[PDB]
RNA sequence: CUAAGAAAUUCACGGCGGGCUUGAUGUCCGCGUCUACCUGGUUCACUGCCGUAUAGGCAG
């Protein structure tokens, strides 16, 4: 929730082989969970390194595109599988399912450290995109470099000093080269706002999220209902159930050292957007904070409007 | 000192999908604004040639289904008219650290792996399996079908620093063989890159380009999609083909398969050819799974034998284990 | 020794998807920049010539139906009014190792069937199965009806190693019979090419070109594609032709239907005609199937009794069985 | 340290036979375009001259 003072921005990104299920009842393109988890694991790669701070994340989107199939006609979709190895004895195994996509993104950084004073842009940005260049960024492959390395060079700009027509220049600098993407926030307080309206019969929040992202078709004593928006359902964190636990109890953890709870999902609503309608690109940026005495988990861009 | 219950080895050597474009040999140079290859429909009229049985078979179904033509509709790839040439593209990363897992429950187990696997390093390198996958990338193993029955196959590697080329190799598929790993000093130098990039000395990453005379307007073989047959609505189509924006394609982990094939070192027979790693290493075309867990040779087995009570294999076992380290996967309970 | 429940032959003697291309005879040897035959569409008003049940054909119910539209669209394909020759351009290549499958269960079974083609080999070479598909490669069968009513019919056949031309035939379709295999000194040296190719003694690449007078402006025969007529608005076109980038062209398994002609051994009749190689070897046209499974001279009742039982059949009844080898398809269960 | 970590869909095929789309016709009436201008880009940091080595009487 702490306002960086620069913006370090990866052109380019393309993710082969990415999760598309990212939720149990969300389909789509991936969780920001995976964009935010991407940034803290270049937290614990680069940043104790080179003195900086990365805490949140901008997604861009330029390409999306899932390995779907719809035959017969039908308006469903299925997937499109692989094949596993044979069984422990030597027959056939079973087939669990598995999401895919083919993504193209560019992510905003953020960063609070001192290593402006004591290292220049260019090393900077060169560094996080050569130990970016061998991550995976949600669950699939980064591609390498190629003939396209041509928009590969970075940028980082220094947001709080300088005069505004500096800001407000090179502010539209970053965004004529996120120009064909669209960019994505949440918006919980619409939602808030059609508990409102809907209020009348039933407040219920989960069958808002079954009767906001519809085409509502109104009959006349037919009128389909207008969109405000171009609206969807995104997961926004979890809701832990049980009481925490100590590290050596729970059998089959990942690490015998760090606590656990058993937690689900929650639903929100997001939003994709034009680049240009924002204000100012550092409050686009996806934190996530919490509070561990309930189970209360999000994540959030918190004051964008 | 109990194994860990949770295991996973992230994979290295990861490769990208493969793309297709034809044109002409002899204009081999410029292989640069050379056109994909496309993936389109036909209809195929058949006849019902599959087995049939004896047990509930009215004669008047077997007869009425015998006699009369079957309709479907398929996809194929087929080059231009006026071009002989097979062109697929694919990149390789190679990343380095093979030893170090990415989940691990226990502290001692992990720390006696990185001992045993830092062990087999010093005591020799990473040159037999590099040498093994320097002997894959020579030859044209992950062209699956479309190698067979063609009059020159040529493989061109190059080695990418910056936006450059370092050093560039161009080889002969066919001269090189299918089952006999051969030396060579070219393929020493590339089995020196790739040694040199499985160690963590440096970053590697390769870009293989391969070149197959094959015929004008022949077929060529992209990878097979799944229709998931669930009961109902089979469909009027059949055989559809993987692809990428308006190219066909091969996937990504059929072109890993084909750089694995290392194991020569079956209990069963050495003569049939090296096929890929795999514990419990099976081949799933064959029907047949070689290196049973009844022997001790199971990557299972040797592993166990190996961290925990330190009777460590013979020397090719050793490859063997540490391919299976290289290769990746959930392992564990 | 039970039977392998997975089979599957890849195919050999592989074509590609014929050109048709127009132009004038006795400029017959310039035939490279002739511009190719395109697909059109006409209108068509139908009538009424189907069979009636007369119990609910009243008399006037006919007028009633005469009144009413039969209105509709097909794609027709013409020469241009100043040409009278049809150029059909198609390469097949000849792949051999015929007796390899691609994929089976037992092991067993697979060195006992490689005993056994190579038995067959052994005893005798490919020298019939070669005369055959010499003769069908001789005469024009791959011209299905274009052939039928044509003044001269000419076939060239170029055999091709490198960007050149090893050996040139050219042959004449209509001496040439189409049901007496009549041996020849020409279609001997053809004969032995294709048998040197499906043996494994090397590289066969064939292009064959086709000749055809039929006459200034008259209609060709491109191979037909599915469509469906389910329930949309407005109608839509009752007879698409398969094409290629702006030529009309024929399906590769038709002329693949075309070249493997070969059985003129039928229980039945050998008076009508040799007519293609199928597992239950059957005709779609004529609604019969020959070559019952009743009888013992079905391919899977062959293949059974000369693997597993060493029941050798009579000479040209292998010829049928390894004719299906080559043909290729999904045997076992 | 990312609903984390892993994965070969394969083999074969003939869409094809036949057809009459016809018949008839008025596109009509009317109109204000106008005032003003320095191409000299370099329509090539130049085009032909004692030395294939940078030295020049040039039409400049």
């Amino acid at each position: 929730v702490t306002d960086p003072e620069a913006l370090l921005l990866l052109p380019r990104l393309s993710i082969q082989n990415a999760n598309a299920i990212s939720s149990p009842l969300t389909w789509g393109f991936p969780s920001p969970g995976a964009f935010t988890g991407f940034v803290h694991a270049l937290q614990r790669r680069v940043g104790i390194s080179l003195d900086i701070e990365l805490d949140g994340v901008g997604i861009v989107c330029h390409r999306f595109e899932a390995q779907i199939s719809q035959p017969a006609g039908k308006r469903t979709k299925v997937f499109n599988l692989t094949r596993n190895p044979l069984n422990r004895d030597g027959s056939t195994a079973a087939i669990v399912e598995e999401g895919r996509a083919h993504l193209e993104v560019s992510l905003l950084l953020g960063v609070h450290g001192d290593g402006l004073d004591d290292h220049p842009a260019q090393e900077i940005a060169r560094q996080v995109q050569e130990q970016a260049g061998a991550m995976r960024l949600a669950g699939g492959s980064i591609l390498p470099w190629c003939n396209e390395r041509f928009p590969a060079p970075n940028a980082e700009l220094l947001m709080l000093g300088g005069s505004d027509e500096q800001r407000r220049k090179n502010q539209r600098r970053l965004t004529r080269r996120l120009l064909p993407g669209f960019a994505l926030v949440s918006r919980e307080a619409l939602l808030q706002q059609h508990l409102e309206t809907l209020r009348t019969t039933l407040p219920e929040a989960t069958t808002l999220d079954a009767l906001l992202d519809l085409c509502r078709i109104n009959f006349e004593p037919w009128q389909v209902r207008d969109k405000p928006g171009w609206l969807v359902p995104i997961p926004a964190g979890y809701n832990a159930l049980s009481p925490l636990y100590l590290p050596g109890e729970v059998r089959n953890a990942r690490d015998r050292e760090t606590p656990l709870r058993f937690v689900e999902n929650l639903f929100g609503l997001g939003e994709w957007l034009s680049p240009h309608r924002v204000a100012a690109l550092s409050d686009l940026l996806w934190y996530h904070h919490a509070e561990p005495d309930k189970g209360l988990y999000r994540w959030s861009t918190p004051r964008f409007v | 000192l109990s194994t860990a219950s949770v295991l996973a080895f992230e994979r290295k050597l990861d490769p990208s999908d493969a793309l297709m474009s034809a044109g002409a040999w002899a204009q081999r140079d410029a292989s640069q604004e050379w056109p994909a290859v496309t993936v389109r429909e036909k209809s195929v009229r058949g006849t019902i040639s599959n087995r049939l049985k004896t047990k509930d078979r009215d004669p008047a179904k077997l007869d009425a289904s015998i006699q009369s033509p079957n309709l479907q509709t398929v996809d194929v790839a087929n080059l231009p008219s006026d071009a002989d040439t097979l062109k697929v593209r694919f990149t390789l990363r190679v990343l380095g650290g093979a030893g170090t897992p990415s989940a691990c429950n226990d502290a001692a187990y992990r720390d006696k792996l990185l001992q045993t696997v830092a062990t087999y390093v010093n005591d020799q390198g990473f040159a037999e399996l590099a040498r093994r996958y320097a002997h894959n990338l020579a030859n044209a193993r992950f062209l699956w079908r479309n190698r067979v029955g063609a009059e020159a196959v040529e493989v061109r590697i190059n080695h990418i620093r910056q936006g450059e080329v370092a050093r560039a190799w161009r080889f002969d598929a066919l001269a090189i063989g299918l089952r006999d790993f051969k030396a060579d000093a070219e393929l020493d130098a590339l089995a020196e890159l790739i040694a040199s990039g499985l160690s963590g000395s440096g970053h590697v990453l390769l870009e293989v380009v391969a070149f197959a005379r094959i015929g004008d307007g022949q077929e060529v073989f992209p990878s097979q999609e799944l229709i998931l047959d669930k009961g109902d609505k089979k469909g009027q189509k059949s055989k559809t083909l993987y692809s990428v924006r308006d190219a066909a394609a091969i996937h990504s982990q059929k072109i890993g398969n084909a750089l694995r094939t290392i194991d020569t070192w079956y209990p069963d027979e050495d003569g049939l050819g090296p096929i890929a790693v795999e514990p419990y290493g099976s081949v799933t075309s064959q029907g047949k799974a070689y290196r049973q867990p009844k022997q001790k040779l199971d990557f299972y087995t040797l592993l166990d034998n190996w961290v925990l009570r330190d009777e460590a294999p013979a020397v090719e076992q050793q490859h063997y284990v540490i391919a299976n380290l290289i290769r990746g996967g959930v392992f564990g309970e």
